[PDB]
């Protein structure tokens, strides 16, 4: 205890490292002319959990599958995780570990299997989880092919949710926004169809405004359904008094355990690093312009 | 002294929990059962 | 070029590696997951008490009590099931343990788990109504020109984002059905008291 010091990590730094790996993946994708990867809630949470488990324990296929079942994961998934040890006689610092995570992303880009899974054109949902201990670190990435990805979930009005999502599939337009109890699988808690959905097919994006209060919001997931030919969906269309939605014709597409995207903390922190990036860029460009004038 | 008093309180709580365990233990054998009859006589002379 | 097509179906296939471990180990780990919630749901007093109401009906000391013995344990602990629900719970454990002459000690513990776990879900859902009414009344008082009739009445925009806070996440998609189910009468206002009644009745 006297000799070995604590090595706890900030949640802000955790989010920084995770989204920085995500943005490095996106930068490489655009360098190669590849689509940028959005933050899938399922993949993000599962990868964070899996890296947290990895730092203290080795890979477990059955454990990962059971975690996916508990989260109610959906779709085919590909996992890319690495654990690396620190130098026997090297100092460990915050910036040291952050540049080490940069190097971890570079080694992902230098690694065949994980880079291929990251950059798979078919796969379109990616979630990152970075964790570590005093001795090693681990990075975990979970990618999948899905039609709808969440780009914004906001909390502007205390009682009006808005999960903004983009449909990456053209045949499929978000039709059913509903879920069942994670603990009570047979319990179809809450869901609606087009009449309470705002779908713009051109972007295949979707928003919505509807009602449900502080009822059961700690664990369960988000079950996004889609329909073929987004045109045929009566988006936000008044359903007759004798007309109710039918999910038996609605295809489940994304089960992402609920979380604000970006969660106010995620959004504020991300805006922080971005703004500091532009501040540094402007300072560097000012210095460059002065040097060029001289 | 404060740590000792806290430990004593925790020990009293654990004693109550062990009394609950004894309640569990003294709830099973109300009836059963069958005639431990014939031979437990092996009682070697050399005592402890 | 020419953007020739097309709407293509990126079918999301649920091939995410169903648990490759054998069904036996799947069962043990599911049982452990169920018991873990038990551990916190029931104080050590409750845990070391349920045996003090299980065994005497488990007269035979085989650690298995029939449905009648389970119900007697429940009555002694002052926790009661409906006849059908309690019989179903006992029979499920009896089937899962065919070599068991009923439900074991662990089975009775799990049945109480289900009971007081439903009770805790209801209690959390109810305490949700308290904060909901608090917020509704506060916002209504912030609008003195709105009659007290709105106490209980709440907007669609006043009924959604409370699904991000407590218990086990009802996401935005889990924020949809109750609206269609309860039919906001062309006003998009449905009483949070009516939601109290329905959610307590489910």
């Amino acid at each position: 205890s006297e000799i070995s010091g604590n090595y706890e990590a900030d949640d802000e730094t955790l989010r920084k490292i995770r989204r920085d790996l995500l943005d490095n993946i996106n930068l490489e994708r655009r360098h190669r002319d590849l689509q940028p990867v959005y933050i899938d809630l399922t993949t993000n949470n599962i990868s964070q959990y899996y890296s947290e488990y990895l730092v203290n324990n080795e890979h477990n296929q059955d454990f990962y599958e059971n975690a996916k079942v508990r989260y109610n994961n959906l779709g085919e998934c590909e996992l890319c995780h690495i654990t690396a040890k620190f130098e026997p006689d090297a100092d460990i610092t915050k910036e040291y570990i952050y540049d080490y995570f940069m190097e971890i992303g570079y080694l992902f880009l230098e690694s065949e299997e994980e880079k291929r899974i990251i950059l798979n054109p078919a796969n379109n949902h990616i979630g990152i989880g970075v964790f570590f201990d005093e001795i090693q670190i681990v990075v975990v990435l979970i990618l999948s092919e899905k039609v709808l990805c969440i780009q914004k979930i906001s909390q502007p009005e205390q009682n009006k949710i808005e999960i903004r999502g983009k449909m990456l599939d053209e045949n499929f337009g978000i039709y059913a926004i509903r879920i069942m109890n994670v603990d009570d699988q047979k319990k179809d808690i809450k869901g609606v169809g087009p009449e309470f959905i705002e779908y713009t097919r051109s972007t295949q994006e979707w928003m919505a405004s509807f009602e449900l209060e502080l009822y059961n919001q700690d664990r369960m997931a988000i079950e996004y359904y889609t329909r073929v030919s987004p045109d045929s969906i009566p988006y936000k269309k008044k359903q007759s008094k004798n007309e109710k939605l039918t999910y038996k014709h609605l295809q489940l597409r994304l089960r992402t355990p609920f979380q604000i995207y970006p969660d106010p903390k995620y959004a504020a922190e991300d805006e922080k690093e971005r703004i500091r990036k532009e501040q540094e860029i402007l300072a560097h460009e000012e210095q460059e312009r002065k040097e060029r004038e001289e | 002294e404060e740590e000792f008093r806290l430990k004593k309180e925790q020990w009293e709580i654990q004693e109550r929990r062990k009394k609950e365990a004894a309640r569990c233990i003294l709830h099973f054998l109300m009836a059963r059962k069958e005639k431990s009859k014939k031979k437990k006589k092996k009682k070697g002379k050399k005592k402890k | 070029m020419d953007n020739t097509g097309k709407l293509e179906k990126q079918l999301v296939t649920l091939n995410d590696g169903l648990p490759k471990k054998p069904a036996k180990e799947i069962i043990e780990e599911l049982k452990h997951h169920l018991y873990q919630d038990f551990q916190k749901f029931f104080s050590e007093e409750k845990k070391q008490q349920y045996q003090n109401n299980f065994a005497l009906f488990d007269r035979d000391n085989d650690k298995y009590i029939n449905l009648s013995e389970l119900k007697e344990l429940l009555t002694s602990v002052n926790i009661t099931f409906p006849d059908d629900e309690l019989e179903e719970l006992y029979n499920e454990f009896c089937l899962t343990s065919p070599e068991a002459d009923g439900i074991n000690e662990d089975a009775v513990f799990i049945i109480v788990s289900k009971k007081i776990r439903d009770n805790d879900k209801d209690e959390q859902l109810t305490q949700a109504f308290k904060l909901v009414e608090k917020a509704v009344n506060d916002e209504l008082a912030k609008t003195p020109n709105e009659t007290k009739e709105q106490e209980g009445y709440i907007r669609v925009e006043q009924f959604k984002e409370l699904l991000m806070t407590l218990g086990n996440r009802w996401s935005e998609e889990q924020a949809n059905e109750f609206l269609k189910d309860i039919n906001p009468k062309s006003d998009e206002r449905i009483n949070y008291l009516d939601v109290v009644k329905k959610l307590m009745k489910r």
